[PDB]
């Protein structure tokens, strides 16, 4: 089998993995965890009012 | 496992959160406390102007307590942590039906029966007691205390127009809320120690 | 107290988060080894071929 | 062999839970043991403030005193590991029935 | 092993650090150890009375 | 003797409690170096990817 | 955490003090407590009938 | 009571605002960190075209 | 700590989070026959649907 | 309205009924892995079969 390796797994996990970064590095530059409104909503609405 | 793990670490930031609610009761009662004082003083030398100034003198001196006295039911009744009032009869230490005491259970752990109750009782009527106040002690003598024009008419011996009956309900008054204020403190230590625990769980 | 609790809730452990960061991007880059290996087999299946 | 392996591999696995374990009720121990330090503290200047201080002060004391306690209850009701809690009697050293241990 | 670092502890441990750090300050900028009501309940209630 | 039993109550041995300061401090950048080489060892771990 | 030191009660704690201090020039300036009628109310119309 | 009023106003609280300018800084300069690891990825993208 | 009204907030992603439950059970399909949803219930009240 | 003494307003009822959810989850996940496995083994014995 050659139009198919198993390693694509790899590019989805390495999609994964970098979107992770990309949270991390807008978490860091930010020094937010609620940078986006995403990722804690009852957090931010609490944080807000 | 993994579950345990993150309520674990939500269960460190509630206690923290848990921390900062009595933080702001404690600023609050320390406000409180220091008003009491002052009305403490204002009692002493309400106890020597009683044999040297005029009721009307002691009426200005009343003024000035009445005046504290309002900022302490202000401070009871504007101390809020998310817009919950603390201080105010809302948590009374035992209700007459205990169903009533709506107690302060936060959330310590990451299961079942991981909390820990406090209770906050304090206003204008914060003198002495034993389950009410009392009526024409006991109450009034935080919120109205009697140096008006009564105190001229006797020493010690009536336990509403006396001295030593009135100052010794704003000592009472000032145990309260000193005692409140050291449970309350007390908390803080054991949620610090819970902080400790929980960070060791989670390692 | 109450700034307090918004940072709590709003703010990074940045330390934390750059740990976790660094973990994230060796993650990446262990992935992408993985893949410089998987597109290795089939020019052994072309060996095998001639 | 080979099961005896494989075992052996799972018994550093097993070995390394159990330390964690211990190390979750060593926290535990920690802190409780920390508050038997600030306990003596307070027991000592009850000491000395059982002959300055009044019977009054000395409830003070004893409200800071029994609300450290309540804090040991709780740590030895609170500590689990896998939600089974370490600290209180479940582990007896010696039962009176040893079955019980 | 990637995904946890012993070295959280010293995380645990910079958090516990600062804190100190923190009660430090909040002592030494009041020069009260009874800064807080927290960290000595008797000892307020017998310096307030 | 009220104003120094309170003083002696209330008050900081602000000299001890600054070498307390600086002592915490020491630990908190001395853990911070412990997790700057922390972060160090799943690099190599890549190295040994590649 | 960066958005919040916990020193911040330091500047409150140092405005407090700033405070203080500036009760106590008013005092020293004029040699008077009452200075303002504010922080003795009872004792000023005391000394002034 | 007037020229208070202004200055509460219209002065800064210049030991706040120099804790915020020193804050924000920090979070510049950490912005900065996390563009120089940013620029990094397409680079071992590079090492996996060869 | 919190009111009502922020426990409705929570609630609100919670059942959100709900709705997401229902999506996958309601859309995992292989071969276009959807495997989490209660049509292969593992014992039927009568044992001939199952 | 209450802590934990309704069974249906109580936290601990709510947590343990969550628990119990992720244990469902979880036991439905174990099976369907172990299942994978049963189905390797398999894979193994018909290529045996097969030579």
């Amino acid at each position: 089998i050659n139009h198919n390796i198993a390693a694509l797994n790899t590019l989805n996990r390495l999609s994964s993995n970098n979107s992770a970064s990309q949270k991390n590095m807008e978490k860091l530059s930010s020094g937010l965890r609620i940078n986006r409104v995403g990722d804690d909503a009852a957090g931010l609405a609490i944080s807000e009012k | 496992m993994r579950g345990q793990i993150r309520g674990l670490e939500m269960a460190s930031k509630n206690s923290q959160d848990g921390i900062s609610l009595i933080q702001t009761a404690e600023g609050a009662l320390t406000e409180t406390h220091a008003i009491l004082q002052r009305v403490r003083e204002l009692v002493v030398q309400a106890g020597n102007t009683g044999t040297q100034d005029k009721a009307t003198d002691l009426q200005s001196i009343q003024d000035e307590i009445s005046a504290l006295t309002d900022e302490i039911d202000g401070i009871s009744n504007r101390t809020e942590f998310h817009g919950k009032k603390l201080l105010d009869g809302t948590y009374k230490v035992d209700t007459a039906t205990p169903a009533n005491q709506k107690n302060l259970v936060f959330q310590i752990g990451a299961n079942a029966t991981q909390q820990i109750s406090v209770n906050i009782e304090d206003m204008g009527a914060d003198a002495l007691g034993i389950k009410e106040a009392d009526g024409s002690i006991a109450a009034l003598h935080s919120v109205n205390d009697l140096d008006v024009t009564k105190f001229a008419d006797n020493a010690a011996d009536c336990a509403d127009i006396g001295f030593d009956a009135q100052l010794k309900v704003v000592d009472e008054a000032i145990n309260q809320v000193s005692s409140q204020r050291a449970k309350l403190g007390a908390v803080q230590n054991r949620l610090e120690h819970t902080i400790n625990n929980l960070s060791a769980s989670g390692e | 107290n109450l700034t307090a609790a918004e940072s709590r809730i709003r703010d990074v452990d940045m330390a934390k988060e750059m740990s976790e960061f660094t973990k994230n991007n060796i993650l990446s880059q262990a992935s992408q080894a993985m893949l410089a290996q998987a597109n290795q087999q089939p020019q052994n299946v072309l060996q095998l071929l001639r």
